[PDB]
């Protein structure tokens, strides 16, 4: 994902975001494995905490305005979409994850092309229908859908 | 306004048909 004809700094930022994208994907996949393992085996002690563990790192990157271009250009939002998706048993990620991700989306200059490559629009719509979503986060989702379906 | 009709199609490009997650919505119910 790094651009060969960019200088070291630009490659360094692309790498930072590409590393984060992979770490987010590993964390989501490990939590999914845990929740399938929790189903196949009915072991009730099993909880999915890899996304929650990595969240401060994700929030720190998402909240830096000077990283917006790099975030958007490298499709990090695809990993955000994956973090918001219901899990195999229909359960949502933790409130802290939902709130932190939506608040960060509110500040990013997301364009149609980014929504297209990430699939982020589709998961945000789900948050406006779900019964398990807190009412304040459903309002935030609706407000994002509205900022993204302007004519 | 010239292509404002096309904006519908663009919604569709972003959102699809809306049913990707019906399985999860049905679980809740």
């Amino acid at each position: 994902g790094i651009d060969p004809f960019t200088d070291d700094l630009e490659q360094y930022l692309d790498e930072k975001i590409l590393r984060l994208k992979d770490e987010m994907n590993i964390a989501a996949q490990l939590d999914i494995d845990t929740l399938n393992k929790r189903i196949e085996t009915g072991d009730t002690s099993l909880i999915a905490m890899q996304k929650v563990k990595l969240l401060p790192k994700v929030v720190s990157v998402l909240s830096k305005a000077n990283l917006a271009d790099t975030i958007l250009d490298n499709n990090l939002l695809q990993s955000v979409r994956i973090w918001l998706e219901p899990l195999p048993d229909g359960s949502l990620p933790s409130f802290e994850i939902q709130k932190s991700l939506f608040a960060a989306l509110n500040d990013l200059p997301v364009k149609t092309e980014h929504l297209k490559e990430s699939g982020l629009g589709r998961v945000v719509i789900f948050y406006t229908k779900s019964k398990r979503v807190e009412a304040q986060l459903a309002r935030l989702a609706e407000k994002l859908i509205a900022e993204w379906t302007r004519p | 306004f010239t292509h404002m009709s096309d904006k519908i199609d663009e919604m569709y490009d972003i959102f699809g048909d809306g049913h990707d997650y019906d399985w999860a919505l049905e679980i809740e119910n």
